DNA sequence: TAACAGCTCTAACAGGAATA
RNA sequence: AUUCCUGUUAGAGCUGUUAAC
């Protein structure tokens, strides 16, 4: 049969935070000061705000807080198709809500979100996995490490995880790469990741693809739609839930 | 939940040789049977004329020599099958070029060369061709080498020597085949003299092969564009190029600029229309008139309503109209389980939306294989372990994702440029693409229509 | 018209050769 | 430029959503 990288996202509609503003503000605005108070809780403009009503408290003073009430995205996948900014607001949701009880890094290149194996916790348990899928000839391989003829330069096994519209459907997609720990300087692990990738034909592939997915969802897909949350302890959070086993088609 | 619409798989498109022999593998069919155009007398022989710096023309009698010989592959060996010299392969002979036949490129070529002026060098050395315009009823194609000391003038922001090269040539009728230090370096021999004999066979006559079982009724429209880039904007370079097997037993495969400026490669309705007006009449002129039962307009990116508007409104009720983006960078890739030594086969599709298909023009491809037969071919290993696929959105669509899928997967193997197995893309948006930076490099070739021949 | 977002493209390089 | 198309680096265009002018 034939396996795509999408697991499907059966999360139809999300409950957010409104806050209303006594002046108008602009999308540049909002992100430099997310980025200036670097709030736990994830904010879009359309406010929308997932997280808790504390964290937006700190980056709107009261003055310019009229009220804060509740937005229903009844549609997701209509409303993502509709807007760019809902598909990323949705897309770092679902991020979020998967990368939180787990001690995998969390990395953006250009604006994909990528699920980076730590340097520190590479040794643990649940990457013997990964481990096996990326060692040579049965033995146990490496996930992390430092690129071969590179002064400092570093690099893991991540995933990047996408966000799709398709349809009416909404798909998590993921794609292993190699990350390379200086974002700017990947340039110099060309060699390093083309060889490192050469050799990983549709078996090791599979075995990667399966080994990360039962990373970021603990289990294997079958029969499984694990609930993940984001915030879960704050009054507007956003619980998606996605299926464990990717895409997949059997031809006529 | 995850279990999409059930895909399907376009069987690989079978090669049509001389005198109706079919087969999928092009080297194989071409050394087993001859070219399509064997059964008659395109090429009576393929006569080559020289132009190449004073030192360097030891460097094409030994490719030339080397093209008469036989050579055995040594990278790829699992694809490549073994070359049996020019004549033994293409039942023509390589004819060397006589003294006259064979012209030197003065050294104000090498002067502007060590100038890093490709605008005169390429004038130059369409200027060394003066004899053999003349002479062109005793040369078929003439062999241009490029020496490594022109590589300042061979690629820079603005320019592209090749392209202005077979800009120059091509109102004069004369087809070139240009050889670089590529050529002549690259360890695999099989590789290059097969690429360099298919490319002369066909621009020295023509049609090495053609598509097996391909319906004479259809024309094939590819727009691509091509962006210059302006001191204050930008200016954008859309052409067309047709396909379609015309009565005439000759393949029919032309390019020509859909055209004053465009700021978007987007068509407007008395631009689209009017080049489907010059693009239908190109149809009947090779079809002793007869209108088009089908059109497939391939683009690059999506058709706006306008461009729709154009479309159905520059062919009759009658003509069924289908317009196909093609999104080549997808996020979606296939693995093939049943996990499999080798990946999701060479036309395998899987239908996404209604108007969303995923068409995999690489993948693994059965009976191409030299070497231990039974193991598929993925021709793209170095490059990846996996295919990607293409994204075929449909702005116009019946019904039915195999129809355009058999479409441009057979559109993928008749590049007779292309030494590999196939394309990923259909020969309709690459002949567009390369006519596209060929009318972006040269402006004055918009008015006339040009052959594969004079651009491949 | 100015940001923002996403999608998808070309342009310009570098780069190696098909299950190891 | 015998080829292939993979990465890297940027950009542009399309759409939108706001703010407008
Ligand atoms: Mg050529």
């Amino acid at each position: 049969a034939l396996r795509t990288n999408a697991l499907p996202v059966v999360t139809q509609s999300i409950r957010c935070g409104v806050v209303t503003l006594a002046s108008p503000i602009t999308f540049s605005e909002l992100k430099e000061r997310i980025s200036q108070k670097s709030p736990k809780a994830l904010l879009t403009y359309t406010v929308l705000f997932l997280g808790g009503e504390p964290e937006i408290r700190k980056i709107f003073s009261n003055d310019e807080i009229n009220s804060i009430g509740q937005y229903y995205i009844d549609e997701i996948a209509q409303s993502v198709a509709a807007s760019t900014f809902l598909k990323s607001f949705v897309e770092e949701a679902i991020l979020t809500a998967l990368l939180r009880e787990k001690p995998i890094l969390h990395r953006v290149r250009h604006r994909t979100h990528y699920a980076v194996i730590p340097n520190a916790s590479a040794k643990d348990d649940r990457f013997l996995d990964l481990r096996k899928a990326v060692g040579f000839k049965g033995d146990l391989g490496y996930i992390t490490g430092n690129v071969t003829n590179a002064k400092e330069l570093s690099w893991a096994e991540a995933v990047s995880i996408r966000l799709e519209e398709r349809g009416g459907k909404l798909w998590i997609m993921l794609k292993p790469e190699i990350w390379i720990k200086p974002l700017d300087r990947r340039e110099e692990a060309t060699d390093f990741i083309r060889s490192r990738r050469r050799y990983r034909f549709n078996q090791c592939s599979y075995q990667i693809l399966d080994a990360w997915i039962k990373i970021l969802f603990g289990s294997i897909g079958g029969g499984g739609t694990v609930n993940i949350s984001c915030f879960p302890d704050a009054e507007f959070k956003a619980e998606f839930e996605i299926g464990t086993r990717t895409a997949f088609s059997l031809g006529v | 939940l995850s279990q999409l619409a059930a895909h399907s798989t376009i069987p690989e498109p079978l090669l049509l040789f001389k005198d109706n022999r079919t087969d999928t593998h092009p080297l194989r069919g071409l050394s087993q049977y001859g070219p399509y155009s064997a059964c008659f007398n395109l090429p009576g022989q393929v006569r080559l004329a020289y132009l190449a710096p004073t030192e360097h023309m030891r460097k094409l009698d030994a490719i030339v020599r080397e093209l008469q010989n036989p050579a055995t592959p040594k990278e790829a060996t699992n694809y490549y099958v073994e070359y049996g010299g020019f004549e033994k392969v293409f039942k023509v002979p390589l004819v060397m070029p006589q003294e006259h036949l064979r012209c030197l490129a003065l050294d104000e070529c090498h002067g502007v060369a060590a100038n890093g002026n490709g605008l005169a060098l390429a004038d130059k050395i369409v200027q060394s061709m003066s004899g053999l315009f003349r002479q062109k009823h005793a040369f078929d194609v003439l062999l241009v080498y490029l020496p490594a000391s022109w590589k300042k003038c061979f690629e820079y922001d603005g320019f592209d020597l090749h392209d202005r090269i077979k800009a120059k040539v091509a109102p004069l009728n004369l087809p070139i085949q240009i050889i670089n230090d590529t050529a002549l370096t690259r360890q695999c021999r099989a590789n290059v003299m097969w690429g360099v004999s298919v490319a002369l066979y066909a621009k020295a006559g023509g049609i090495p092969w053609k598509l097996a079982d391909w319906d004479k009724d259809e024309a094939y429209i590819g727009l691509s564009y091509a962006i210059k880039k302006n001191a204050e904007g930008q200016e954008y370079t859309t052409c067309c190029s047709q396909v379609f097997d015309p009565d005439g037993t000759g393949f029919e495969f032309v390019a020509y600029d859909t055209r004053d400026r465009k700021g978007n490669p987007y068509l407007s309705y008395q631009e689209m229309q009017s080049v489907l007006s010059k693009s239908l009449h190109l149809y009947q002129s090779s079809h002793n008139g007869r209108m088009p039962r089908k059109i497939f307009i391939h683009k690059t990116t999506h058709f706006t309503e306008d461009e729709i508007q154009g479309a159905f409104d520059s062919f009759s009720s009658s003509t069924e109209i289908e317009l196909v983006q093609i999104i080549q960078s997808t996020n979606w890739y296939g693995l093939k389980v049943d996990p499999a030594s080798y990946p999701v086969d060479r036309g395998l599709y899987q239908p996404l939306t209604e108007s969303e298909c995923l068409l995999w023009t690489q993948g693994s491809v059965m009976g191409v294989n030299q070497q231990n037969p039974g193991q598929p071919v993925f021709k793209e290993a170095a490059l990846t372990p996996l295919p990607n696929p293409i994204m075929l959105r449909r702005f116009s669509g019946n019904g039915g994702w195999h129809a355009t899928c058999s479409s441009i997967l057979a559109l993928t193997k008749v590049d007779w440029n292309n030494n590999t197995l196939y394309k990923k893309l259909p020969v309709t948006l690459v002949y567009s693409q390369v006519f596209a930076d060929v009318v972006k490099q040269t402006p004055e070739i918009v008015n006339e229509i040009y052959d594969y021949r004079f651009f491949m």
